[PDB]
């Protein structure tokens, strides 16, 4: 008959899957890099 | 049923017939589109 939302039970009976799951997720873009680019590198040898 | 040489109207018999009688006498369900669509079992109609 009717399919009232699960809290109000459907006429046919219990309902299992009430939601559709969107596979693709949301991420956050990495903050752009500023100070790291400008740098000089001096190698420090081991055992010293 | 006896008889005799003379014969004549002696043994008359009859017959009958009986009657019978009969008769012929004599359910639905409804559903909503929202019910079939948003259901988990897509073979619910079947």
């Amino acid at each position: 008959k009717y399919n009232a939302p699960n809290t109000t039970p459907s006429s046919i009976g219990p309902q299992i899957r009430l939601d559709y799951y969107y596979k693709k997720a949301l991420v956050d873009a990495a903050k752009e890099m500023y100070f790291g680019q400008l740098a000089e590198v001096t190698n420090m040898p081991k055992n010293m | 049923p006896a008889l005799t040489e003379n014969g004549g109207r002696v043994n008359r018999v009859g017959f009958t017939r009986i009657q019978l009688i009969g008769s012929i006498k004599k359910f639905f369900y409804e559903w909503t589109q929202e019910a079939m669509d948003f259901d988990t079992d897509e073979e619910l109609d079947s």
